[PDB]
DNA sequence: GGTAATACGGTTATCCACAG
DNA sequence: CTGTGGATAACCGTATTACC
């Protein structure tokens, strides 16, 4: 069933960026279709066509789908995708036999759900092109599409997710199976990586949070951090909380064993890190609209208090790989105030991109 | 004209203006290319400077952007450059308006510059000022 | 603390026009 | 206040043996 309200206003549930909203309705459905896969009723499939539509099926749980405009993944109209498209297909496969209807320029359905052929199991697929009307640029982006999915797939576990290109006949698949985890690991793949990759979960006061992180020989941090899977693209609380620990925990390992008190960063250089955390509703505050910052005064001690803890006992692991990056600190407090120095006044050396000991040459 | 630096050159009517008098004002833009990186970080990609324009000085005067914070947005920068290419990389923080900070750096910073037409040349002994024409023409007679 | 003579390195200030 | 490119003009660190 279609919603003329999404019509008579895309942007409010989209938001036609063009096509990046484009892009945005296929996160919602997808999204939507993983979620009810959630449900238990184990793999969806995306498939970008030929003709330019976008087939999304799974493996009365129908209208309990196509009803998107919801950003879940937390594991007479409604339904944003078949309003905002000039033709929507809805096949439903269940006992035996295939029903079938579709649903043309804005939501208006166009034949019943009636039967069309028999099947042996069952599924449902919903097949979509959007339209040129409220649309600039319908062509949906292949490496895009592949890339969220593959995030989406390391969030959560118990799904996978496929997606196969009929114009340049191709297809990956994402699984992963250590999670979280193998999220750094592919945050740092491209790069020189130095610490193997850490990692601690938790579970306090209605928070459960999982942090996984390591470095690489790099300058820039590289900290994603999600609250009920929806990701932070601007971070808040929990964030700083987890830096609140790191840079805490290591100062106190400073003038312990590496002797030495250092500044928030220096010990973040490099460091790449995925921070998701689950708040309970009563717990779950942002900021002035739009979920992109976490405003949740509780969920900064707790993500602390959760990974300060894991983070001294594992300190306590081996000292090799800990005094060594609290030497590499102590090291970029150094060279990051030679800059500060340098700057007040307003070395013939031509110096190494990546700052790593064991591998540079002088 | 086409500098052997490559890049991109804004302003026809003053090209025309230049090839009429020999004294004109073009603008000199960059070329870049935006990255999406792993994660979701935007990373802006400058291969090829205006001509004239030292690369060093360049990237430089761009980390005096960074560390002064004229602008939000630059997380690193880096110059990716070697023997079979061009890649100034300028990695941006997560949230942080790459559109901003294009723009910010081709009006602060000599990654967008003005070029001057100024064509004075010696015709018969003595400078003259000229357009495409008479180098054209005083050329053709030499040959 | 100095210079001898054949070697190895590199550096600075000026003029001139014309731009922001 | 900086840089452009064809001109002007200088400048001084080091090694080596040897002797007050
Ligand atoms: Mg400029
Ligand atoms: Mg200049």
């Amino acid at each position: 069933e279609g919603l003329d309200a999404v019509r008579k206003r895309p942007g409010m549930y989209i938001g036609s960026t063009d096509g990046a909203g484009l892009h945005h309705l296929v996160w919602e459905i997808v999204d939507n279709a993983v979620d009810e896969a959630l449900s238990g009723f184990d793999r969806i499939d995306v498939t970008i066509n030929k003709d330019g539509s976008l087939t999304v099926q799974d493996h009365t749980v129908e209208v309990i789908f196509t009803i998107l405009h919801a950003g879940g993944k937390f594991g007479v109209g409604s339904s944003v995708v078949n309003a905002l498209s000039s033709w929507l297909e809805v096949e439903i496969t269940r006992d035996g036999a295939v029903y079938k209807q579709r649903f043309e320029n804005g939501g208006k359905p166009v034949t019943t759900l009636k039967k069309i052929g028999t099947a042996p199991k069952t599924g449902t697929k919903v097949t979509f092109m959007p339209d040129a009307t409220i649309f600039s640029t319908t062509d949906f982006k292949y490496n895009t599409i592949s890339e969220r999915l593959n995030e989406s797939a390391f969030l959560l576990k118990n799904v996978t997710l496929s997606l196969t290109d009929k114009r340049t006949d191709e297809a990956i698949e994402f699984h992963y199976e250590n999670g979280v985890q193998d999220f750094v690991s592919y945050l740092n793949e491209d790069k020189e990586i130095l610490t193997p990759v850490l990692y601690f979960e938790g579970e306090d006061n209605g928070f459960q949070v999982e942090v996984a992180l390591q470095y690489n020989d790099g300058f820039s941090d590289n900290i994603l951090s999600f609250v009920n899977n929806v990701r932070t693209k601007d971070g808040g609380t929990h964030e700083t909380g987890l830096k609140s620990a790191i840079t805490k925990v290591m100062n106190d390992y400073a003038r312990k064993t590496g002797l030495l008190n250092l500044e928030g960063s220096d010990y973040r250089e490099g460091l790449a890190a995925v921070l998701s955390i689950l708040v309970p509703e009563e717990h779950l505050q942002f900021e002035g609209q739009t979920k992109d910052k976490l405003g949740s005064p509780l969920a900064r001690p707790v993500v602390d208090g959760i990974v300060a803890d894991k983070l001294t006992f594992f300190l306590m692991e081996n000292g090799e790989l800990a005094s060594n990056l609290i030497r590499k600190a102590i090291k970029a407090r150094d060279a990051r105030e030679a800059a500060r120095k340098a700057r007040d006044e307003s070395g013939k050396l031509t110096p190494a991109q990546s700052k790593n000991p064991a591998k540079n040459e002088l | 004209p086409d500098f052997p630096t490559g890049a991109i050159i804004q302003g026809r009517d003053e090209i025309k203006k230049a090839y009429e008098t020999g004294k004109g004002r073009v603008v000199v833009r960059s070329k870049t290319e935006i990255e999406k990186l792993k994660g979701g970080k935007e990373q802006i990609v400058i291969t090829e400077i205006p001509y004239e324009i030292n690369k060093a000085n360049l990237v430089k005067k761009i980390d005096d952007v960074r560390v002064n914070n004229k602008v939000a947005g630059i997380a690193e920068v880096r110059d990716e450059s070697d023997r079979d290419g061009l890649r100034i990389a300028i990695e941006l923080k997560k949230d942080a308006n790459t559109e901003l900070v294009l723009n910010y750096l081709f009006k602060y910073t000599d990654l967008q510059i003005n070029y001057n037409f100024n064509m004075v040349a010696i015709d018969n002994f003595t400078p003259r000022q000229v357009g495409i024409v008479p180098i054209l023409s005083s050329y053709i007679a030499h040959r």
